[PDB]
RNA sequence: AUAGGGUGAAGCCAGAGGAAACUCUGGUGGAGGCUCGAAAAUGGAAUUAGACUGAAGGUCGGCGCCCUGGAGUUAUCUUUUCUUGUUUAUCCCGCUUCGGCCCCAAGGUGAACAGCCUCUAAUGUAGAUAAGGGAAGUCGGGGGAAUCUGACUGUUAACGAGAUUCCCACUGUCCCUAUCUACUCGGGGAACUGGCUUGUCGGCUCUUCCUAUCAUACCAUUCGGUAAGCGUUGGAUUGUUCACCCACUAAUAGGGAACGUGAGCUGAAUUGAACUUAGGAACAGUUCAUUCGGAUAAUUGGUUUUUGCGGCUGUCUGAUCAGGCAUUGCCGCGAAGCUACCAUCCGAAUCUAUAUAUUGUAAGCUGAGAUUAAGCCU
């Protein structure tokens, strides 16, 4: 049985969280080169 | 070749 | 309940349920 | 296509300017055509039976005749031009007559030209029929006007067998008695 | 399609074509050996003797002349006439005949060529089933010419149309050279199936095997060893169209064996998928024993007369019948372990207690 | 100077030119 | 000119009807319908299917001797 | 006996049960027993 | 004998004849040179029959009436049976059940399994001495001597004088 | 005969 | 050329580019079709071959000396159903052909498997080399 | 509000090697930048009982604090169906609401959060099928191998859901289209001929016309005359070009429609063979291909909303029986109809309509049972 919190999150926040995850992955991939990226 | 009208 | 079920079945067998 | 048939409009009437087309069947004949690669051999071919008295609700053998009839129509269809297709009047020439019923000199089966269960969309042939090699313009139940007029026209046709199987499906029997003798005894017939 | 000119194609006219025209080179292909030589340490400058087979109209010869030492011996061999070039000795003769051998020997007085580079190609348009094979044959002939004109540790460069007979050429090259490698320069437009293979370190054997350079058995075909397993389960699978010919020793295209051979064999799957029939002998004692069984009835014999119309449900029955027929026919060590374990546990407990003594600082 | 012209593609011996790929009148 | 019998259902085959398959084994299979041909292609056993004459002769439904 | 197999022949499924009434005009229950797409071939 | 004839401008006398059975054609020139018959509605009589008469199953009942039928895969009886009144060479792979219908010897003409088409005796020029009867060509270099002639020895017009002398 | 087109 | 007599129409079932088995013992395995002799003319229509029709083919699989150039071939088996004037539609297991010369003599010495009746009649050499007919 | 699935970090416990350190194997623990959803050319001056919505109509982790034992059906069967310290962690199995880190919400199935069910004539688009071939179409279409290329180790290294080329397999992309289901033609337009000129970019492919004729006709092949009736192809765009390469064919002739003109792509018959003439021809007699056109469905192949028969998967009618849903749910066959160069029939060269058969042995014996005209016969 699905929990209520899961039901709410999968219908209210799942899409934008996935979009943000994709955008973060794209930013990470596009920044692999570009010498001058130090911690 | 030979035609019909020939 | 079992007696009621048996009586209903017997009535239906004799076509008296209605 | 052909510019000689330029008017693609419907015919004036079903009687193109006489017999009723019944259907088609198949025959096999012993060919005697000297000089041909099929000399002294057997050839199977399509023939059309035209009923010439009909179950409608409304010449000699070894001779070539021409049939005048109205083409079967198919209605409007979209030379890259859209319009009437069919229902044209057409004359088809040099169609050899094969028979003027189904038993040949080689097939000893007392059977009639009518198939098992009759033709499709046409009953049994209860009257005289003209059996013409090939296909004639117009579909079944149409009226066809037969008319008179190469070694082909002089060939003598020796019929060997006529296909009288049911056209109403993949028939395998020539007579109902043959089917009854093949299958045997059924539950109903007891 | 459209029956258009080749010059009207989208990639036929290229920047390499115009670059070769500007540089005076007779073909854009001249750039290919320009880049290949730039990949393998400028091996033309260290050659000093050059042989170029099928060099119409001399683009590679021009490149060699511009790159190799000034007074080198670039010799071009062709089948079509070639426009003469300065400091290049070009002549016309078919390389697949003794005339080419005689002319080359006349021109190769005593020197042995340090490099042989071949760029031959047929008249493409036949169908590519013969074009690729005839190009491979041309490459093998060029190798046969080169093997007798190359010094030890020589370089041989050739162009092969990729096809089924390309790994065979690579293997043959590996048996006569130290390092064999294929490549494709940028000026080798990526729609083309041509690949340029270069091989360095010529072995130059004293007694070379002629049959290693004979096309009669270099291009020998390979047999098949398929499992023949789908023919028992997936009978109505519409097996892949058999367009690979028949067996050499097969004339009737038909096989039959005794049923007892099927019983005694170790591989029933292979025999069921190959035979057309199993023969029954009615005067054999083994078949006399096998006949009086609960099997060998209920449409079994009829399934044996034709092993091509059965299906899985009958093949399994036959296999079960074959199975039926085959069936018918110490304390001190433990104490030491305990002692060492007790010592280890005592040491660990002592260390843990000492550590806990000092974790309230 | 001989090595330079040899690199250009001029066959010369001490200096007279036997054969040059490019003209010597325009060679720098 | 001879009435053959279908390889599958043993029903008569007449000139023109059916399609014949020639195996590489120089064996001719004559069929009376596309039904029999399709049954043969799927490697269906004629004796198992009840409508064929092979089933009827292998179960005593019709005399065979 | 009404042969609804012949009368409804060629009609799309989605309108078989409604149109069936048109070839007749508790019987509505017998018409719609099997839904829109299902009408018995013969009815009494 | 020295007889030269063609069937419709074809030198292969053995293909269309055998002795005598003559193929049915569009003329009577071939028959007059020498039984009009067809085998399965074909003119190749010599390569579809054998005798000193065996016909395959492809022959119709009518043709068999016109002229013993054998049930065996290699329907080209004239190509797999080189026979005379006494000795008959056969195909190596022929079935046993028809050998009882045909002295029968399973042999090849120097590796040629078609004994009835490469041997007529005259055998093809490629025949080795051990298997060898004279090895001689026919119809101007045709190694197929069984089908290129019959043996009277009727042969195609294209036969050269030395070849006819050998025959 | 196909008559030509006169000027 | 080299065919004996006339020919009738058979259902075309082998267009250009098709690959068929090699039924003679010349050392080849398959033949790849590149052209058809006397096919006709029509726009966008691929030339197609039937049994008994001489085509030009190349040996895709076989002895290297055999696949040196394009060569004539004759189709002897057809997988496409075709009509037989005796009154029967028929077809074979697979597409097969035999290598020959422009005059119609095969390079091999025997033919494996059944040979179409129509093909074994146009070409007397095929009838001589064939072991099985129909 | 910060959810869920998987993976399983420190730390802890039990074993083996080793002087330790440490490394292994098992469990536990539940963390994260871990992951997943000459000059031409048109002619010329969803309604009528049925159905639908289907409960999503400071912080974190684990342990401790809805199902089950009156009404409905009953041909047969069913006591049934609905409702009232020993801590898991090292320290001292559901739904709703002690220690590291810094707005409410039912049940059954789902060997997958998912999803499913229930209680309170023509045209166009999409989809499927199709004999033989298998990318022959077009600029260019499930596995294997090798090259080019991008961040970059210790063997032709590896890696990238990067690109290219070959091998095998498959395919309606094509030859060449045909059938079924659901919804549902604008063709066309809007620096001046002063009678010039000739013999010394598949960019327009339902077409029409010109002759300055390539072939066929008449006077082995060369030249020329009448002649426009008729016909003037399939592949490669894969290496090299100054522009072509390879075959079939009777031949694969040259041009105008302003540089043939823009919804798209960079750049009415025709012809060829075969027998005989005739052993390197022909007229006479005779038999057939190719192309084109007209028509037709006997057969062969294809197609199924007869949703005709039979099967299977999931689910629901208390269970068999008989049925419904899942856009033939997925399959096998297939009638009628339509249809195929994939089927058949016919054809001096000049002047009726249209906007018995099929499947396969029924429920409880049996080629049984079911369906058979709506465009079958009777
Ligand atoms: N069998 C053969 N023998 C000799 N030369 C051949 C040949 N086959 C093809 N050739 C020639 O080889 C040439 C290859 S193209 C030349 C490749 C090279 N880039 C260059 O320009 O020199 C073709 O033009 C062809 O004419």
């Amino acid at each position: 049985k699905v929990s209520k919190s899961t039901k709410k999150f999968q219908s209210k926040h799942l899409k934008h969280t996935l979009d943000q995850r994709r955008k973060e992955k794209i930013q990470k991939k596009r920044i692999q080169g570009r010498r001058g990226n130090k911690t | 070749a030979k035609s019909l009208r020939a | 309940k079992y007696l009621k079920y048996l009586t209903k079945k017997y009535l239906k067998k004799n076509q008296l349920r209605d | 296509g052909h510019l000689g048939f330029l008017p693609r409009k419907r015919a004036a009437s079903i009687r193109a300017r006489l017999g009723y087309k019944a259907g088609m069947t198949t025959i096999v004949r012993d060919l005697d055509r000297p000089g041909s690669k099929f000399h002294k051999r057997e050839v199977v071919e399509a023939v059309t039976v035209v009923d010439t008295p009909t179950p409608l609700a409304q010449f000699e053998q070894n001779e070539m005749i021409d049939a005048i009839a109205v083409t079967k129509g198919h209605g409007f269809e979209g030379v890259a031009r859209a319009g009437q297709r069919g229902y044209h009047s057409r004359t088809s020439i040099n169609h050899k007559i094969y028979r003027v019923n189904g038993a040949t000199s080689f097939d000893r089966t007392k059977k009639t030209i009518t198939p098992m269960g009759g033709f499709v969309h046409y009953g049994e042939i209860k009257n005289d029929f003209i059996m013409v090699k090939g296909c004639i313009p117009g579909n079944r139940k149409r009226i066809v006007t037969l008319r008179k007029s190469s070694r082909k026209a002089l060939e003598e046709v020796s019929l060997k067998w006529i296909d009288t199987a049911s056209k109403f499906g993949k028939g395998r029997f020539q007579t109902p008695a043959e089917k009854h003798a093949f299958m045997g005894t059924l539950k109903k017939d007891l | 399609m459209g029956k258009t000119q080749k010059k009207n194609s989208k990639g036929r006219l290229d920047r390499y074509y115009y670059l070769a025209k500007e540089k005076g080179y007779r073909a854009r292909s001249s750039f290919k050996i320009i880049q290949i030589n730039e990949k393998y340490g400028h091996f033309l400058e260290k050659s000093k003797v050059v042989i170029d087979l099928c060099a119409a109209p001399g683009s590679w010869c021009q490149v060699a002349s511009k790159l190799c030492p000034v007074n080198s011996l670039i010799i071009g061999v062709d089948i079509v006439p070639m426009k003469p070039m300065p400091n290049v000795i070009t002549f016309q003769s078919d390389i697949t005949t003794e005339d080419c051998r005689s002319k080359l020997r006349g021109y190769m007085k005593t020197w042995k060529a340090d490099t042989v580079l071949h760029d031959g190609a047929p008249n493409v348009g036949l169908g590519w089933v013969q074009d690729a094979f005839t190009q491979s044959q041309l490459t093998l002939q060029a190798l046969k010419l080169a093997v007798e004109n190359l010094v030890v540790n020589g370089t041989f460069v050739t162009k092969i149309f990729r096809s089924k007979d390309y790994n065979k050429l690579i293997w043959v090259f590996q048996q006569l050279f130290e390092k064999v490698e294929a490549t494709k320069p940028p000026a080798s437009r990526n729609v083309s199936a041509e690949i340029f293979v270069v091989c360095k370190g010529f072995k130059a054997p004293k007694r070379l095997d002629p049959r290693l350079l004979d096309p009669k058995e270099v291009f020998e075909e390979l047999p098949d060893g398929q499992q023949n397993m789908e023919s028992k389960i997936y009978n109505p699978e519409k097996k892949v169209r058999k367009r690979q010919g028949y067996e050499e020793g097969d004339n009737l295209l038909y096989h039959e064996t005794s049923i007892l051979d099927f019983v005694r064999t170790e591989d029933p799957i292979s025999m069921l998928g190959e035979m057309n029939k199993f023969t029954i002998d009615e005067n054999d004692h083994e078949w006399k024993i096998l006949k009086k069984l609960k099997q060998t009835t209920d449409e079994f014999r009829s399934c044996i007369e034709d092993l091509k119309v059965l299906g899985k449900k009958d093949f399994k029955m036959i296999l079960r019948w074959r199975k039926i027929a085959r069936e018918i026919l110490g304390l001190q060590e433990k104490q030491r372990l305990n002692v060492k374990r007790e010592r280890r546990r005592k040491n660990e407990m002592k260390q843990k207690e000492l550590q806990r003594m000092q974790m309230n600082m | 100077l001989a090595q330079t012209l040899v690199n250009r593609g001029v066959n010369l011996q001490p200096l007279q030119i036997f054969d040059s790929q490019v003209p010597i009148g325009a060679t720098p | 000119m001879r009435i053959y019998q279908c390889h599958f259902c043993s029903s008569p085959c007449y000139p023109g009807h059916g399609i014949m398959f020639v195996r590489n084994d120089a064996k001719e299979f004559r069929f009376c319908r596309s039904k029999c041909h399709k049954a043969f292609k799927q490697r269906r056993n004629p004796r198992k299917l009840k409508w064929t004459k092979a089933f009827r002769k292998a179960a005593g439904k019709e005399l065979a001797v | 006996t009404i042969n609804l197999h012949k009368r409804l022949h060629g009609v799309s499924f989605k309108k078989r049960a409604p149109r069936a009434v048109k070839e007749i005009k508790e019987l509505n229950q017998a018409i719609w027993k099997r839904g829109v797409k299902g009408v018995e071939y013969r009815l009494r | 004998m020295a007889t030269r004839t063609q069937f419709e401008n074809s030198n292969e006398i053995g293909v269309f004849s055998k002795l005598c059975l003559v193929a049915v054609g569009g003329s009577e020139n071939f028959y007059s040179a020498f039984v009009h018959t067809t085998i399965a509605g074909t003119r190749i009589i010599g390569r579809m029959t054998a005798g000193n008469l065996l016909v395959p199953t492809q022959t119709t009942d009518q043709e068999l009436q016109h002229l013993q039928r054998v049930e065996e895969r290699l329907s080209a009886l004239g190509n797999v049976i080189c026979c005379n009144d006494y000795v008959a060479l056969v195909h190596p792979d022929i079935d046993r059940e028809t050998e009882e219908l045909i002295e029968v010897f399973r042999q090849t003409i120097s590796g040629n399994i078609l004994v009835g088409s490469y041997c007529s005796g005259l055998v093809h020029p490629q025949t080795s001495v051990q298997d060898q009867l004279v090895a001689g060509t026919v119809n101007r270099g045709s190694s197929v001597v069984g089908a290129g002639m019959v043996v009277l020895a009727v042969t195609g017009l294209d036969t050269t004088a030395p070849e006819l002398s050998v025959i | 005969m196909r008559v030509r087109k006169r000027q | 050329n080299g065919a004996q007599g006339t020919k009738f129409r058979i259902s075309l079932g082998l267009p250009v580019g098709a690959i068929m088995n090699c039924a003679d013992n010349s050392g080849a395995r398959n033949l790849y079709i590149i052209a058809v002799k006397g096919s006709g003319s029509r726009l966008n229509r691929l030339p197609a071959a039937s049994l008994g029709d001489m085509v030009m083919a190349t040996v895709k699989k076989g002895k290297p000396e055999l696949r040196k150039k394009v060569m004539p071939a004759i189709v002897v088996r057809q997988a496409k159903s075709w009509r037989r004037r005796d009154g029967v539609f028929l077809y074979f297991e697979d597409n097969a052909g035999v290598i020959a010369n422009p005059k119609g003599e095969m390079k091999g010495s025997a033919i494996t498997g059944p040979v179409g009746k129509e093909c074994a009649d146009l070409w007397p050499r095929v009838a001589s080399n064939s072991g099985v007919v129909v």
